[PDB]
């Protein structure tokens, strides 16, 4: 069998424009969730958000082509670029060379993609009529739009996939980028996750079922996945962004190697479509399959985590099935508080995250834990990071429709 | 004349900020694709854009035989 | 060397609300294209579809739960339902033994789903409000809902993947099953690429590009793959859904076998977001890994082939490039003129479509064959069907972004 190995990284969020600045804001336990400044929420029940305030499109892409693309989009163009400078494998024309180019592939993940798009063009068709539809409209808006404009800005040509399992879409968006080099499809692949939905309809949309935080006056205590005082998920925007090589061309070129792939594991609960399993269980045996199929020791779990009441409590009584009991789990921590839980983006951004705490011996921690919750009663890493060294990392995804993804990376 | 001269500048304009390039390779005989740098997709937005500013319809037809920038002003005048 | 087995098929379109009464309407060149009723189209340059009229979803759906889910999710649940019963894995309570559930997934795939959805909550919200978006709105628009509704209706528990590259959707659907079954993760899978977005930003986006064929005062002669009057594609809506199978636990069951997975190819065009590579290069690449994939003859093509000028040129320069010559192209057929393109569920439609042309010796042809274009020379078995025996069928599919899939399925 193939062995895999991550060689570039890089990532954006509401704590930094890059893989080192976000990461060390992480582990400080910093927190990026803001009052909502990208449209008028004044009159909505949900106005925080983790937004990116200092993010800058002209910076990725020219100023005629922002335009054609949705800030989704423009996220995973800053996260790759810097994963793909990252890897070392550009030419010297910041392209991918031509003799590999047909062998390296994208495989892109999002949930939704350019949903301010649809909602503005829907808008401007309502009141002004189908005219007024901007031709750029469907480009800037599909997801898979991110595997097509990264494709051309890189000139990689391989095999071009896309994921859309909600929230687990960045950790599905991984395992099929494995499957695809498993196969021999690919000897590389751009692995990226983005999302961005801070919009009316987008909050509308999580605020009509219930699904987000209503604590607006701190936005910097509203998420806080596992604590008895969670009440909700907090809406983040972000991008995380992975290369993937076959081990041995890695090594051949020289690839500066963060961690190797070990395991995943892939399940559907076929119970409800925004409800987890009772018990976790789809959660439990995606964990069990990537566990028996990576065979090493995990020393930290980045879980989904989102700061919701059923998702945190079903999560963690996954966690102790799998591992046989609470005392067996390995230290767990959700980003999600720092962050803001980024949805199809974050099953990217939480892999990075979870290979650089590898990297460093630093394990971030799980903020604003302020009363313990009975039934939450798992190793957190309370507040403050963790120095311990770990030999491989699990991260956890699962999504609406009741699907998830697990992977398992191992030190190199 | 100098009515047609007043809409060529207010076309060029236009022209100008859609395709991202100075007012000085926008002359009448500038080919979008060619020219200007511009594809399908950035035409079918700059007529759009035309047809927003100068509160003008181009019909179908007649945007599919536009390939200089002297054609669409032409087309703008006949109005 | 896991071998892998259609079991059972479904299909949904414009021509029919089962695989029989379609496959016999497609076969005879019959068209499903017609006016625009299901939004008021009367200001649209664009009037024409390929809607399903007869459908009704409290035939497949519980009438309460109609709400729940977007037009698309509810195709994909006629057709599902279809090819399940088809494959006879049901237990006396429709659902999947609960002893093979863990080992059956789902792999669906979309365009954008639910546009109609967020079109409408987007328009609610901006007139009164975040209070006016129903909260049935997120899980009646998400792409891999499709896989969510369809997991929950069968109970099947393997891997829930979905796929959103676009125009290639259906065919990469079917490509990850087969991966996934491939490396192990499942015995079967459920795969269903589905599509309904005869909406009025759909319709407007599309045109916005004039992409769409405007052919409105003759609806069954808009769309003529590869003739010379082509002016654009016919949007329609449908869904397709095949049951594959590893080849031993197949015959154990006694199931019934369509056909045998051979071969498949992807790659992406790297070039531009909505025009094809030169000469189709991306998709010669994808055909060629297919054709050597499967090392067998094939005896039909069931063509991409949209009716637009560029997507009907460049797959027959690749075609002629990838077989040799214009003589040794097989027998090629796009069946778009007959049930419109279907966008994300063409290439779930045209694996149907084509594996039925093998089991009954009968190629459909491709309609409105009414002024050769010199530059698309390949022989499109034009207006009447061929009776003609064949022993492997090829289905290509592009999508927007450059994204190229293409599945070959052998006689078994
Ligand atoms: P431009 O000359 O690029 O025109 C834009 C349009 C929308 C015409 C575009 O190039 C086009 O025709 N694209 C797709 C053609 C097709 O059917 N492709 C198959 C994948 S959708
Ligand atoms: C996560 O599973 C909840 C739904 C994610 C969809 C993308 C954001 C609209
Ligand atoms: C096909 O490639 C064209 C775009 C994909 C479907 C989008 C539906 C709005």
């Amino acid at each position: 069998m193939r062995r895999i190995v991550v060689t570039g990284m890089g990532m954006i969020n509401s704590l930094g424009l890059n893989k080192e600045d976000s990461f060390l804001a992480i582990a400080k336990g910093e927190c990026g969730i803001k009052h909502i400044e990208s449209f008028d929420a004044s009159a909505f029940p949900v106005r925080i958000a983790g937004e990116i305030t200092d993010f800058d499109p002209t910076e990725v892409m020219n100023p005629k082509d922002v335009k054609k693309a949705g800030r989704f989009i423009q996220l995973a163009l800053k996260a790759t670029r810097e994963a793909m400078k990252d890897s070392g494998i550009l030419d010297a024309h910041n392209r991918c060379p031509e003799e590999l180019a047909n062998r390296m592939g994208v495989s892109s993940g999002s949930g939704i993609g350019g949903l301010g798009n649809i909602e503005a063009n829907s808008i401007f068709c309502f009141e002004k009529g189908p005219r007024k539809v901007n031709p750029f409209f469907i480009t800037s808006a599909l997801v898979n739009m991110i595997g097509g404009f990264t494709s051309i800005e890189f000139g990689i040509k391989g095999p071009n996939l896309s994921s859309v399992t909600a929230c687990a879409a960045g950790t599905h968006a991984i395992i099929e980028a494995v499957k695809t080099i498993l196969l021999n499809g690919a000897d590389r692949m751009l692995v990226v996750g983005a999302e961005s939905t801070i919009c009316p309809v987008g909050i509308g949309g999580f605020a009509s079922i219930k699904a987000l935080s209503t604590r607006n006056d701190e936005p910097k205590k509203a998420s806080r996945p596992f604590d008895k005082d969670r009440n909700g998920f907090v809406m983040g925007e972000g991008a995380g962004a992975l290369v993937l090589e076959e081990y041995e061309s890695a090594k051949k070129r020289g690839a500066k190697i963060y961690a190797e792939f070990a395991g995943y594991g892939e399940s559907g609960d076929a119970n409800h479509i925004t409800a987890p399993a009772p018990e976790g269980e789809g959660a439990f045996r995606a964990m069990k399959m990537a566990l028996e199929m990576a065979k090493v020791e995990v020393g930290y779990v980045n879980a989904h985590g989102t700061s919701t009441h059923y998702n945190d409590l079903y999560e963690s009584i996954a966690l102790k099935n799998v591992f046989g009991s609470k005392e067996k789990v390995p230290p767990v921590s959700s980003t999600a508080g720092q962050i803001g839980h980024c949805l199809g983006a974050a099953g990217a951004l939480e892999a990075v995250i979870s290979i650089m705490a590898m990297n460093q011996g630093i394990l971030p921690p799980t903020i604003n834990q302020e009363t313990p919750d009975p039934e939450c009663d798992l190793d957190y890493i309370p507040n403050a990071a963790r120095e311990k060294q770990v030999d491989a990392v699990m991260s956890n995804s699962f999504g609406f429709g009741g699907t998830n993804g697990v992977v398992i990376f191992k030190k190199a | 004349m100098g009515y047609l001269m007043a809409l060529f500048e207010d076309i060029q304009a236009v022209i100008a900020e859609q395709l991202n390039v100075d007012a000085a390779q926008v002359t009448p005989e500038a080919e979008f694709v060619k020219d200007l740098g511009a594809d399908s997709l950035d035409v079918v937005e700059l007529i759009m854009a035309l047809e927003e500013k100068f509160g003008i319809e181009i019909p179908d037809e007649q945007a599919e035989k536009i390939v200089n920038v002297g054609d669409v002003v032409k087309y703008i005048e006949d109005n």
